[PDB]
């Protein structure tokens, strides 16, 4: 939960700056199968998103549009607490490269006009 | 020629010497003068201008911006120009559209002038970049 | 129960540590690296430079002189000592770098970006005097670009804005007034955190003089005011009030100050205040001396205040080519810089709010500040407070509510707090009231006591439904944030234990409730009621308020 | 060092390798024009709250040593920048060669 969270809020915000001297991970990052122990794997993956460049491809296990793996660790939720998986799962959501909208998911145009009009009555 | 070759070999002759090479239309020669003193930046930035080489108008304008308060009652005209054809040269019919506008708001306050005084081709110069923009 | 010693850590020295920070840093918003930038710098127009064994060639590397000078002087220093050194070497060198017919300026906001890394690093036990040094001198230098602050109040019909369309000269002299005034803000307030004792052994009428020259020359009444330096000159009046509120015995402090300039500064608050908050065009130009517009000329954080799109940052990578030693800045376009999604100009709903939470903020510390009176004590206070209380009342009310955007939120804890300035002022302050002020406004003083007199029906909530309902009807973009907050962003919005599941509901329900205009907070109604049901004057004798009180059933 | 004017690192801070028109290895990026200097100290830098002492010892060796391979196998590329930095990897070797492994060394 605390690292998810964590390089979650951290991510798409500019201080990618911030981030780069006070701490790479690089030691027990350690994902050889050696090094709880498979929940900085997924900030690993997004520091991956962050490299980017085009050899990533399109999604295929329902997750990010994944790359070229020889690798691809765990799903959105490798680690799911009931809170954790909320937690990633949607910081790996905002991968992909409303108000109005809102409410209208909250309880899941022309046609919604008299479609609602007739449920209404 | 020889005009030239004294300009290398100053600055009030030089001055001379960019005043006339200007005159002559040999704007394909003035940007290759000294383009590696403040009355020659007229004449360089309209051979800039001129001929249309979209990286020697990029360096002019830079210098004619990283000067500190131009201020001058001159060059803001030619500067202009110039600054339009860079958005041509990018794509942008909206700030072309706001800095030709622009042109227009300095060309009728300054060098634009009083009603008749004696000559008309004289004037057609300042007319005739007018005519052209639209 | 001892605990052992612990040496045995691989200690970073002090001046390591600032030197290499230094050394590399970039900053918020750039691209490059800060020495660096100072390792693309050339001083030409004055072709020899020296002051203490600090030679430039001509075309030399200022950035390489730098970094020499900073690593000869630190194998000689130590942590404050390379501060003070530094200061004195840049000041000599911002000083004649200012005083100079042709010289450009681009190193000193650069320098002046190093001044600020500089004097943040390390305040803790630094003196006043290399304070104050460094401090004058940019004050001074203020004076030296005094040529900006004093624009005049519009652009006259003949004053064109044809242009060389540079922003450079012009982000180059905002950036160096601005940055300058920051100066004045960041070293001020180390003199404010350093040791009460070190604190009147700076303080002299020169401050008094030079930085009123200064907030003359800023918070114009006769030109046009310029947000980023009427933030800063107001803090440092801010700064004024607060060595007052520190000294025990600020009677000193107070007796340097002159009435003229207490006179001076509180006016051009009063000045300040009178204005307006128009999220409309907060972001083009209208009525002046009214609208705090922080258009893109200065538009970007500011040395400390994260303000929001700090929309110039790259650009300020942008001003050296970051590949050859210069010395006259890379150009930049006026207005490329800067409808997708206004809520930037939402989140600067909320810091112009924070703002007037200053006003009233510092009009409260001052107020706290005479417990004894004095000349600008003049009630005009109570006026313009009450004021201020009476139109964010009125035009609350039947403007701002409802609009379903989280200003209103701190808009109304504004005038919330503004409750506890007026009970203050009935608490203490009602020894001096002058008859010629009571009825100049018996008007709107009445008006906002009975703005919660008529409140005090005290006779909303009686279930959860219809409060809910106003939720749903306004509270759409509180929520986004509510849920936002509670989806991502805290320890407690998870694993609620049973005894705050309630707590949810309820406080939901008491800040929708407080969210529509109505049924403030007890405290707010019976501490407004011991100012105005007390007779203490002939506001309300029942002859007389016993219409209000039919006018409220009663 | 002993002889000339200018600082080493700052020597560095005056070359570009442009034949080469990139390179990468390890979180190592060059532009093309790139300011070798900073580019070295950049990495220098940048590596110092990474490694320790001996570590940011062998770390800057392998990657100063693959540099020097770069800058070997090209057949238009002048070498101006290679013997700058072999007196770079003396004074560093030579500064500090403590209780250190050979296989840094070896390689």
């Amino acid at each position: 939960k605390g690292i998810l969270r964590l390089y979650s809020l951290c991510i798409s915000n500019d201080f990618s700056k911030c981030f780069v001297d006070h701490f790479p991970i690089d030691q027990w990052a350690d994902f050889s199968q050696s090094e709880t122990n498979k929940a900085l794997s997924i900030v690993y993956f997004d520091l991956k998103r962050r490299s980017l460049p085009v050899e990533a491809l399109k999604y295929d296990n329902k997750f990010n549009i994944w790359v070229y793996q020889s690798p691809d660790s765990s799903l959105k939720n490798v680690t799911s607490p009931f809170d954790d998986r909320y937690k990633q799962l949607e910081k790996l959501r905002l991968l992909v490269l409303l108000l109005k909208y809102r409410v209208n998911q909250l309880s899941p145009f022309k046609l919604i006009l008299n479609e609602a009009s007739v449920s209404i009555q | 020629d020889c005009f030239n070759v004294l300009g290398k070999f100053d600055p009030k002759t030089t001055t001379r010497m960019l005043k006339s090479m200007y005159d002559h239309q040999l704007y394909s020669q003035i940007i290759s003068n000294s383009s590696f003193v403040k009355e020659w930046y007229s004449i360089g930035l309209e051979a800039a201008n001129l001929e249309g080489n979209v990286q020697t108008l990029k360096n002019w304008v830079e210098q004619i911006e990283s000067l500190r308060n131009i201020d001058d009652r001159e060059v803001l005209l030619q500067y202009n120009i110039a600054k339009a054809l860079i958005a041509i040269s990018n794509e942008d019919p909206l700030r072309t559209q706001k800095y030709i506008h622009n042109s227009f708001r300095l060309i009728g306050t300054n060098f634009i002038t009083s009603s008749k005084e004696t000559t008309l081709l004289k004037k057609q110069n300042l007319l005739m970049k007018l005519h052209s923009l639209y | 129960n001892m605990v052992p010693l612990n040496p045995n850590r691989i200690i970073p020295d002090e001046t390591s540590l600032f030197l290499e920070s230094i050394l590399l840093h970039q900053i918020i918003g750039a691209d490059l690296s800060t020495i660096e930038i100072l390792n693309r710098l050339k001083l030409d127009y004055i072709t020899e430079f020296k002051f203490k064994n600090f030679v430039i060639a001509k075309g030399a590397p200022i950035g390489k002189s730098i970094v020499s000078l900073l690593l000869r002087c630190k194998k000689t220093l130590t942590l404050d000592r390379f501060i003070d050194t530094l200061l004195e070497d840049i000041a000599v060198l911002i000083k004649e770098i200012s005083v100079h017919p042709n010289e450009s300026k681009l190193a000193v906001p650069f320098l002046v970006a190093l001044m600020y890394q500089i004097v943040q690093f390390r305040p803790s036990a630094t003196h006043n005097l290399a304070l104050k040094d460094c401090f004058l001198f940019i004050c001074d230098l203020i004076r030296i670009y005094h040529h900006v602050l004093k624009v005049p109040i519009h652009e006259s019909n003949m004053n064109l804005h044809v242009e060389p369309q540079i922003f450079q000269y012009e982000l180059i002299d905002y950036l160096i007034i601005s940055y300058s005034f920051d100066l004045l803000e960041g070293i001020l307030r180390v003199l404010q955190s350093h040791p009460k004792q070190t604190y009147m052994e700076f303080f002299d009428e020169n401050i008094l003089k030079s930085f009123e020259f200064v907030y003359k020359l800023a918070l114009t009444i006769s030109y046009k005011p310029m947000v980023n330096v009427i933030f800063s000159a107001v803090e440092v009046v801010n700064i004024i009030t607060s060595i007052i509120l520190n000294m025990d015995n600020s009677s000193d402090l107070k007796s340097l100050i002159s009435g003229s300039w207490w006179r001076d500064c509180i006016t051009r608050l009063y000045a300040l205040l009178e204005k307006e908050i128009k999220s409309g065009d907060v972001y083009n130009e209208n009525v002046d001396t009214t609208t705090l517009h922080m258009s893109k000329y200065h538009d970007f954080f500011g040395l400390i205040r994260n303000i929001g799109d700090n929309e110039l940052g790259g650009l300020i990578s942008k001003l050296i080519y970051t590949d050859r030693l210069q010395s006259v800045p890379r150009v930049i376009s006026k207005e490329d810089i800067g409808f997708t999604a206004p809520i930037i100009g939402y989140k600067m709903e909320k810091w112009l709010l924070k703002l007037k939470d200053e006003v009233l903020n510092i009009f409260e510390n001052l107020l706290m500040i005479y417990g004894d009176d004095a000349t600008i004590v003049n009630g005009e206070m109570l006026i313009h407070s009450s004021k201020f209380l009476s139109r964010e009342q009125a035009l609350m009310i039947e403007r701002y509510v409802g609009q379903d955007s989280p200003n209103l939120d701190l808009r109304c804890h504004l005038i919330e707090h503004t409750l506890t300035i007026i009970y203050r002022l009935w608490k203490d302050h009602f020894k001096q009231l002058r008859e010629e002020q009571i009825k100049q406004v018996e008007s709107q003083l009445i008006m906002s006591l009975w703005r919660f007199l008529v409140c005090q029906t005290e006779t909303v909530t009686a279930n959860e439904r219809e409060m809910r309902d106003h939720r749903h009807l306004v509270d759409s973009l509180h929520d986004l944030t509510i849920k936002d907050q509670a989806s991502y962003y805290e320890d407690a919005f998870e694993d609620l234990p049973e005894y705050i599941e309630e707590e949810l509901k309820m406080q939901l329900n008491k800040r929708t409730g407080r969210i529509m205009q109505v049924k403030y907070d007890e405290k707010f109604q019976e501490m407004a009621r011991t100012i105005l049901e007390s007779k203490s004057f002939d506001l309300t004798t029942l002859e007389e308020a016993d219409s209000l009180y039919i006018s409220m059933g009663l």
